[PDB]
DNA sequence: GCCTTGACCCTCCCCTAAGGGGAGGGTTTAGATTGTGTGCAGTCTGACGCGGCG
């Protein structure tokens, strides 16, 4: 395309897009609006298996009287309890039902965007209907490894009826061999089949009529969904003209851009048009929230915590008019009676705001020279200490042969010389079951003639440290 | 221990197996307490503790436990050195492409899929969809849409198709795709399509595919899904003093993927727009490529100070890489350097260090010979004895470096004489003392220069310092056999001093008893060392076997030279030192020693000449004044009769007589003329003008002026030098080139003006910039040879062949330039040839011609010998030692197991910096000789010859070859065959502007193949009346007369074409447009009339270009095969020609443009190889024609032309190794059951080594043709990649050898040297030898 | 180099025939760079920057 | 000499009553505002290989 920027590769695709008048948002908010509403519409009749209000309101047990925060809760439960007496008559798609389970909707449309309240409702079928989904895939991978059979008139027939095994003399009914060429296998069918029909026990409701209106539940998290979108991408120009002001301040522009989409995209979510404000006035909120979170948590090789980059901020903001005000730069004592806080808070602050030297950076005349060549390693011994150590083990060898073999071993399992670990008194007399005082006495013992001029001047050459 | 080192591509499992867990955010350390932050780039869980045995808690310490794993802070406790081994990973969320496997050309996954690069580059962009599957549809794989397209086929074929979009449709196509059967198809499609444009391709596409079949990669490796991180102290961050941070850019730049990643793993939940989710893809690719290559794929990004950061591939890379700067050179322990000055008391084997950097270089050796005697008990103590100085420490010190060599060296290196190793004398002062006599190896003096010294430390560095590089063992050159150490500028002049002569001296006419009386006579104060005297001399010879003979005489000598004779040892004659010595004298007097005595009474001699001409200089007194410089009384008037010449050829053009440029370009030589008169005017009133009287009266004798006496001896100085002192300046050039008209017509004695001094600085400051700026392309030449040569080492003893190379002398150019002596001296005989009789056996036929064998073939007179050469050798993998023959610094036959490869290449470049950057008459008599001939007699009593290419020779008394030329075709030779002439007579005449073309046989001219409306005017001269029907140039054109291009030819009596005397061949040649032809019709000539006629960078670029093999710009055109010549079915692009064999197939016939004239008419017969055109020929056109040995010989001559014009000699074996590295790959044009393919290209010695046992069992081999690459290409083109990628452009060497899957098996020079390994030449070559012996065993 | 304008050649050299192609630079002290330029078939171009 | 008592002694860590002070981390904020910007860098010459268009 003639082109491999970036920058130019998202502003080119962004500008397919209209701006919106006044009266567009708002009739997209209301769309918006009503699908998730439908959703919770849609979710209403659904058996005692959903996580139903029953005792929400006693869950949880602007302010609201208390009396008014009671009762308005009994009107819709007033209505239920005698409205879905109706579940059993005619089947489970009673025409009585869906035209007062649709006036329980009536009354539903009241309410208006919630906390994942409403989210973990619909969960509680989320964690039920996909089971009976994975629950009919393992009938499925226990068929195919037996017989091949077409599957368009059993999967159809088997969305259709859903009474009994019945269906399966359909299968016969077109004589090919391929009807009971299974073998020994269609129990294993009946088993996860009939273990579905117990999850229908404890449903109490078919399966075609669960799916047949979550057809239409997600008719609304989808209208929903895509208006959301297409309220997102017709206002990317307010991010890029926000984001324009942030530049060279450790981001780069296209990371600042990104940033600020996600919270347009949170600004999209908690939009109510009914207070009359614009679009703008109240977006402008969340975007420069995020770009400025995360200058703060990027950015530097070395992370700050918040309110350090606060302390530094107005620190730098009071420099600057001291500064301007009288013609030099202020001591940290002129800092500190202003800032009003303790001269060595002030002393510790200065120090935490620089940045890493780069180790690529040229030093001289020519630029063949960098910083990082005159880096000296600090962590290895020089030769002249490993040969004083191996001399100091070979001389304490030879003097602790001298005196008794079992009065050297108590010094060795006592200065822990030559083994894994250092020992203790009665650890030590356990395998000599002497006393814990004994020990001491034969060690006063040893380090009393080791000290006798007959053979300490060989060991006191390396004192000298 | 390991014997190879192999390359390949990564899968995602290979890439998690390295690793010790996951890196999760880009925190680095803390910020108030610096330690590492859980799951960062600096993770101490992941990468290992901060300090040794410790976890980072404090909870574990003390080395108890080694093994355990802390519970609270996961780190296990062990020692700090594993953070520079553990590495990490980043699992990416959405694959990403290598960016060398994409934009390293070309390209590989274009290659594999068989797709353009903008189809790629735009499908990895989001910016087009791509077809995966067809299903039943229109629409078929690879297939590339839009998005409406998309749209369309979405809702027109719905679920069948696929169709994706970014990095994951381009994995999904390397993925899905069937190597085998594809490779396959291609092979029994391409024998159709096997056209040449198609040949390429298909076969590298073909070879790309096996590859990949047999290596055992996958081609989906080449998308990343998994990212590997470095260990943390390879890129480490780090404290100054000051509390100042310092980093690395690796850091910078992982920060920004693992931020980068992570965003998208958010946007992944949010299920955010894909407007913004494929923004992030992009932003992701950008990264991961900007981390692995940073300035390839777009724009550098650029740190905080506006510098582009540094990437994973520009630290292996380029002049400050790992490959160049830390392993193949390094920084070493014991080792210092100082300034040097001259002791001139040293003996050759000598150097003076002094005592402190003695005592520093030396320390570890005192501290254990200290406490050995017992001085001290332990080494803390006798650190402090050596920090005190006390008075043991300096006698300890004499006996540690008593028998302990020590390196010198100077850079720049350009020769291995640039190290040596000398035995030191402990000196008080600070200045290293080095001898006067290795100076010059060095290329040292003593204006500021600063030299390193170097310490051994185990017993074989020791014996090798010892043994090879002592400087008694260095006298002879390597490059050619001359000896290095000859005396330079005091030596010289004292002992040209004390040789010379003069008249009426003090002392004249006595008889003295032999030299100890001259030396008493000359100290005494009796006698002059001037003086002319006879003395008895007693001298030795050997005839012998073995033993001296003496014999006494009484001479005629001066004092002087009776004093120098007590020096020479036993076994030289007399008449060495009866001369007036210089240079060449003392040179000679030092290889005469040499060859006679050998090497240890030479170096003595040395010594003994560099005292004597010290001390003799020194009682000398020579000094320099003004008067010394003695300008002519003659000048002057010189001057003003040039000047009157310029005045009155100003007014011959002041009055338009002459043009500007001609007065010009006569006022220049009538200047350089006085110049040339007033030079020899002052060289010859001041080279003997002396007039000292004798006994009677007065006479003359050469001068004893200081000046000309070290012009003449050859100490300092030249004769254009003395010019400028004393004669005038001359003319300067401007810097464009041009000469100004005006010269400077004063000297250095009198002083120049301000505008003389001027236009004197231009041509100064021009030296000394060409000088800077050749240094560089000298050694950037000496690289690339070391480069392609570095392997080659002598292996083997005698290989067998009787082929060789043909030895003559040169004689072109003027006189015998290079005798036959100076060619054979040292090479081995390929065939038992015999002098100038028959069956003259001199050999065993493998006999190293050394001195006494030159002699006798210079006593009888040969002058051709065939010799052995490396370029025809049959040793594969090496050379042997009779095809190389001798070491030219040790003189004898060289040793198996030689580095003759580095040795070629220093010889060549060493020198690169001295590099710039109308008839035949015969002078002495003797036989004139032709060849390549066919003759004719002419109608004025004169021989004539209708051969183009033929040579004529002077045959000598004996019957050598001492002048040859070549006449041009057409000539008329003034005289026949066989003659004895003499000197000053002229042989040919040929026109300066024109040459004639003559007829064949005595008939009758018609005017045919020629009409009006042709390419012919009747343009007649109209004031003298002659034309013939004359050709034209084009601009004279007439295209439809062209039809048939003009000739007048010859009829018999019977009206038709002539009889030619052997063939049927028509008599008459067509000749190209512009010809000049004036002869009548109706007026016949006789055989051989005029007909028709023919109207009319050296230095280091050069050399370069003839290594490299450059094409000419106008190369000449030869004959592909022999056969009759034609031209052809003339389609007009241009020109069209066509040759027949008399028996054989001809379907060659190719272009040529009109502005080539050619040579060749349509009646000639050509053999193979001769040209049909005039030009610079091209060495591949040289190989393919003409054989292996005829390309050598050209290059080798085109090579010494350019260093004989200059005066540096090199041997001829050392181009004859570059020229063998050149020509070490093979083409196959027929395989034959061979394994081999039909048009790949091979390596000579596997071919080789393969027919050579395919015929072994009765079987068919292969055929092939040979190929000429450049050494950079052929560097380049080499079976070992860390070579090759050590070299240059690591880049592609690396992305080839990893998608090949190639291995390295570390037999050259380099290979060893970059893993720290004993070298297979030398020393170490027996090592190496019994290891391979275990490679049979197991 | 001050600024301005500035006539410049090669000479003979770019093109095989020999032939001399002339060319005109303007340059500014801060801005963009404006050259035209002549070429074998005697076209005059123009090029920014 | 080769062991057993009964006294004494030391350092290191954790604890008391009623909060105080700080470090480091989470969240929202409703008049409207809708496409970058540096007063860029652009700046060498020669050889070679491949694609794109006549
Ligand atoms: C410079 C420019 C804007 C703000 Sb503000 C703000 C700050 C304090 C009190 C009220 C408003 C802001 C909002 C979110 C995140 C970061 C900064 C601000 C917001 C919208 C419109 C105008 C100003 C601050 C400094
Ligand atoms: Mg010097
Ligand atoms: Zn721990
Ligand atoms: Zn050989």
């Amino acid at each position: 395309g003639r082109t491999t920027d970036p920058v130019r590769m998202y502003m080119r695709e962004m500008g397919t897009v209209e701006l919106l008048t006044r009266e567009g948002e708002i009739d997209i908010a209301k769309r918006i609006e009503d699908g998730i509403n439908q959703v919770q519409c849609s979710v209403a009749e659904y058996p005692e298996a959903i996580t139903y209000l029953l005792e929400q309101y006693d869950r949880v047990e602007n302010s609201i009287d208390p009396e008014l925060a009671r009762e308005k809760f009994a009107e819709l439960r007033a209505q239920y309890v005698v409205t879905r007496d109706t579940i059993k008559a005619k089947g489970r798609s009673h025409a009585t039902a869906q035209e007062e389970i649709l006036k329980l909707s009536e009354v539903f449309k009241q309410f208006r965007l919630v906390p994942k309240q409403f989210d973990y409702l619909v969960n509680s079928m989320r964690v039920m209907m996909d089971r009976v989904r994975t629950q009919e895939r393992l009938i499925m991978k226990l068929c195919v490894e037996q017989c091949k059979m077409p599957k368009k008139n059993f999967i159809t027939l088997f969305t259709g009826n859903e009474t009994s095994d019945t269906w399966f003399n359909a299968a016969i009914a077109m004589n090919k061999p391929w009807s009971e060429k299974l073998h020994d296998v269609s129990e294993e069918v009946h088993r996860a089949l009939q273990k579905l029909q117990q999850i229908e026990e404890e449903t109490g409701l078919t399966i075609e009529q669960v799916k047949d209106i979550n057809r239409r539940m997600s008719i609304g998290e989808a209208k929903a969904r895509r208006a959301k979108k297409e309220m997102v991408e017709a206002n990317l120009r307010l991010v890029i003209s926000i984001a324009k002001k942030y530049t060279n301040r450790g981001l780069q522009f296209l990371d600042l851009i990104q940033e600020g989409n996600i919270g347009l995209m949170k600004a999209v979510d908690k939009f109510e048009y009914r207070r009359g404000y614009k679009f703008s006035t109240y977006a402008t909120w969340w975007i420069r929230q995020a770009i400025t979170r995360s200058i703060a948590d990027q950015a530097r090789t070395i992370r700050i915590p918040v309110h350090m980059i606060e302390t530094i901020n107005k620190l730098n903001r009071i420099s600057r008019q001291m500064l301007q005000e009288m013609g030099r730069e202020p001591t940290p004592e002129e800092l500190a009676e202003r800032m009003l806080m303790p001269e060595d808070k002030i002393r510790k602050v200065l120090k935490i705001a620089k940045e890493p030297i780069s180790m690529e950076t040229p030093i001289g005349d020519d630029e063949d020279s960098h910083l990082g060549d005159f880096i000296e390693d600090t962590t290895l011994e020089l030769p002249l200490d490993s040969a004083t150590t191996e001399s100091l083990r070979a001389a304490t060898h030879d003097v602790l042969a001298g005196l008794t073999a079992r009065e050297a071993k108590v010094l060795r399992m006592r200065f822990g010389i030559d083994m894994n670990t250092d020992y203790t008194l009665e650890e030590v007399g356990k395998q000599f079951d002497v006393t814990r005082e004994r020990i001491r006495q034969i060690e006063a013992k040893a380090l009393r003639k080791l000290r006798h001029p007959s053979r300490s001047e060989v060991l006191r050459s390396f004192l000298d440290d | 221990e390991f014997d190879a080192i192999k390359i390949a591509l990564a899968s995602p499992d290979m890439i998690r197996s390295w690793s010790f867990g996951e890196v999760k955010k880009p925190e680095t350390i803390n910020y108030r307490t610096f330690k590492p932050e859980r799951d960062g780039l600096f993770c101490a869980r992941i990468f290992g503790p901060v300090k040794d045995y410790e976890c980072l808690c404090g909870k574990y310490k003390r080395l108890k436990h080694r093994g355990v794993i802390c519970e609270k802070c996961g780190v296990e406790v062990t020692q700090t050195k594993v953070r520079r081994e553990r590495m990490g990973h980043i699992e990416l969320a959405s694959p990403t492409a290598h960016i060398w496997f994409l934009k390293s050309l070309p390209s590989r996954i274009g290659l594999l899929l068989d797709m353009p690069l903008r189809d790629i580059e735009r499908v990895l962009y989001f910016e087009s969809y791509v077809v995966i599957e067809g299903g039943m549809t229109n629409l078929e794989r690879q297939q590339i849409l839009t998005e409406e397209q998309y749209l369309d086929a979405l809702e027109e074929f719905g679920d069948e198709f696929d169709a994706k979009m970014g990095a994951e449709a381009i994995q999904a196509l390397l993925k899905s795709m069937d190597l085998e059967q594809e490779c396959e198809q291609l092979r029994e499609e391409l024998n159709e399509t096997n056209s040449e444009t198609k040949r390429k391709k298909l076969t590298k596409r073909i070879k790309l595919l096996e590859a990949f079949v047999q290596s055992g990669n996958k081609p989906e490796w080449m998308i990343l899904t998994v990212l590997p991180v470095l260990p943390p102290d390879l890129r480490p961050l780090v404290p100054l003093d000051g509390g100042r941070f310092a980093t690395s850019d690796l850091n910078d730049l992982y920060r920004r993927v693992i931020n980068r990643n992570n965003r998208l793993k958010r946007l992944l939940d949010l299920a955010a727009p894909d407007i913004i989710v494929r923004n992030e893809k992009r932003m992701l690719q950008e990264a991961v490529d900007a981390l692995l290559d940073n300035g390839r794929r777009g724009r550098a990004i650029t740190g905080s100070n506006k510098r582009p950061l540094k990437s994973l591939a520009d630290m292996i890379k380029g002049k400050q890489g790992r490959f160049r700067q830390n392993l193949l050179g390094k920084r070493v322990d014991y080792s210092g350097r100082s300034v040097i000055t001259v002791g001139p008391y040293l003996r050759l084997h000598q150097c003076g260090l002094p005592k402190k950097m003695a005592l520093e270089l030396f320390k570890p050796f005192i501290y254990g010979k200290l406490e050995l005697r017992g001085l001290a008990t332990t080494i803390k103590a006798a650190k402090k004895m050596v920090e005190r100085e006390e008075a043991v420490v300096w006698d300890i010190l004499d006996e540690v470096i008593r028998e302990h060599p020590v390196l010198l060296n100077r850079a720049p290196t350009l020769h291995r004489l640039g190290i040596q190793a000398f035995e030191p004398v402990l000196i008080e002062g600070k200045a290293i003392q080095l001898h006067p006599l290795v100076c010059a190896a060095y290329n040292a003096d003593f204006d500021g220069d600063q030299m390193a010294v170097h310490v051994p430390l185990t017993l074989e560095a020791q014996l090798e310092a010892r043994a090879l590089m002592m400087s008694t063992n260095n006298i002879l050159s390597p490059a050619n056999g001359e000896p290095i150490i000859v005396p330079s500028q005091d030596v010289v002049l004292g002992l040209y001093y004390m040789t010379r002569d003069c008249v009426n001296a003090k002392g004249e006419g006595m008889v003295l008893t032999g030299p100890k009386e001259a030396e008493r006579l000359y100290r005494s104060g009796l006698a002059s060392l001037h003086a002319r005297v006879k003395v008895r001399i007693t001298e030795y010879e050997k005839d012998a076997n073995g033993e001296l003979v003496a014999k006494t005489s009484l001479k005629d000598t001066t004092v002087g030279r009776a004093i120098l004779w007590m020096i020479v040892p036993k076994g030289l004659p007399y008449s060495i030192v009866n001369q007036a010595l210089g240079k060449k004298a003392i040179s000679k007097m030092l290889n005469t020693c040499y060859r006679i005595l050998g090497l240890k009474p030479t170096v003595i001699f040395a010594d003994q000449i560099m005292y004597t001409g010290f001390a003799y200089a020194a009682r000398s007194g020579a000094s320099v004044g003004i008067d010394d410089m003695v300008i002519p009384e003659k000048k002057h008037e010189i001057i003003s009769e040039a000047e009157a010449e310029v005045a009155e050829i100003q007014e011959q053009f002041q009055s338009g007589l002459v043009t500007a440029g001609e007065r010009y370009n006569k006022v220049i030589d009538i200047w350089a003329a006085a110049n040339d008169r007033v030079s020899k005017a002052m060289m010859d009133n001041l080279q003997t003008e002396t007039v000292i009287n004798r006994d009677g009266q007065e006479e003359k004798q050469v001068s004893f002026n200081s000046i000309y006496m070290m012009a003449d001896s050859g100490a300092r100085g030249s004769a254009a030098q003395i010019r400028q002192l004393a004669g005038m300046r001359g003319l300067m050039a401007k810097p464009d080139g041009s000469i100004i008209e005006t010269p400077i017509t004063a000297n250095f004695r009198e002083g120049l003006n301000v505008l003389q001094y001027f236009i004197s600085t231009h041509g100064a400051r021009k030296g000394l910039a060409d000088t800077a700026l050749k240094t560089a392309n000298s050694g950037y030449l000496t690289r690339r040879l070391v480069d392609v040569a570095q392997d080659l080492v002598v292996t083997e003893d005698d290989c067998g062949t009787h082929e060789g190379i043909m030895m003559t002398p040169v004689i072109e150019g003027g006189d015998v330039k290079e005798p036959l002596r100076d060619r054979v001296l040292g090479r081995v005989t390929a065939e038992d040839v015999l002098k100038p009789g028959t069956a003259d056996i001199l050999v065993p036929r493998n006999t190293l011609l050394h001195e006494q064998w030159c002699d006798l073939l210079e006593e009888n007179s040969v002058d051709a010998v065939k010799v052995r050469s490396v370029v025809s050798c049959d040793t594969d993998f090496g050379v042997c030692a009779h095809c190389y023959g001798r070491d030219l610094a040790r003189g004898h036959i060289i040793n198996k197991g030689e580095a003759i490869g580095v040795i070629a290449a220093q010889s060549i470049g060493e020198p690169g910096t001295q590099l710039t950057m109308s008839s035949i008459q015969v002078k002495n008599k003797g036989s004139i000789k032709l060849s390549n001939v066919k003759s004719v007699v002419n109608s004025s009593g004169k021989l004539v010859i209708t051969s183009r290419n033929t040579e004529l020779k002077l045959i000598d008394e004996f019957g050598r070859t001492k002048e040859s030329y070549k006449v041009p075709y057409g000539a008329v030779l003034a005289k026949g065959d066989g003659e004895q002439v003499a000197g000053g007579e002229t042989v040919a005449n040929w026109d300066p502007h024109t040459m004639p073309v003559i007829t064949e046989v005595s008939g009758f001219v018609r005017f045919t193949d020629m009409i009006d409306g042709q390419t012919i005017t009747r343009q007649t001269d109209e004031l003298t009346g002659l034309s013939s029907l004359v050709v034209l140039d084009s601009a004279e054109r007439t295209a439809g007369g062209k039809d048939l291009r003009p000739a007048l030819k010859i009829v018999d009596a019977q009206g038709n074409d002539v009889l030619i005397p052997g063939t049927d061949m028509p008599a008459q040649y067509f000749l190209p447009g512009k010809a000049i032809v004036q002869l009548e019709d109706g007026v016949q000539i006789s055989s051989g009339d005029t007909l028709a006629r023919i109207p009319q960078t050296g230095g280091l670029p050069r050399v370069a270009d003839l290594f490299e093999a450059r094409r000419p710009k106008e190369p000449a055109i030869l004959a592909e095969i022999s056969g009759i010549v034609s031209f052809g079915k003339e389609t007009k692009g241009k020109r069209r020609l066509v040759i027949t064999p008399v028996d054989g197939s001809d379907p060659y016939e190719e272009m040529i443009p009109k502005w080539r004239q050619l040579n060749v008419f349509e009646g000639e017969r050509v053999e193979r190889g001769d040209v049909i055109s005039d030009g610079p020929e091209a060495p591949h056109d040289i190989l393919r024609l003409r054989g292996v040995h005829a390309v050598t010989r050209y290059i080798v001559n085109e090579v010494q032309d350019v260093y004989r014009l200059q005066g540096v000699k090199i041997n001829d074996k050392h181009i004859e190794v570059i020229v063998r590295q050149m020509l070490r790959k093979a083409t196959i044009v027929n395989a034959g059951s061979s394994d081999f393919l039909e048009g790949e290209q091979v390596e000579y010695s596997r071919v080789k080594i393969a027919n050579r046992e395919l015929e072994a069992n009765g079987k068919v081999g292969a055929t092939y043709s040979r190929d000429l690459l450049g050494i950079t290409k052929a560097s380049l083109a080499t079976e070992s990649f860390i070579s090759a990628a050590s070299f240059q452009e690591t880049t592609r060497v690396l992305t080839e050898a990893a998608v090949a899957g190639k291995r390295d098996e570390l037999r050259g020079l380099k290979e060893n040297v970059i893993v720290g390994r004993l070298i297979p030449a030398g020393t170490g070559y027996a090592y190496h030898q019994d290891r391979m012996r275990r490679r049979a065993a197991g | 180099r001050s600024p301005g304008v500035f006539f410049d050649s090669d000479k003979g050299k770019t093109h095989s025939s020999g032939k001399v192609l002339y060319n005109a630079r303007i340059i500014p002290y801060r801005g963009s760079w404006l050259d035209f330029e002549f070429d074998p078939k005697d076209n005059l171009f123009v090029r920014i920057d």
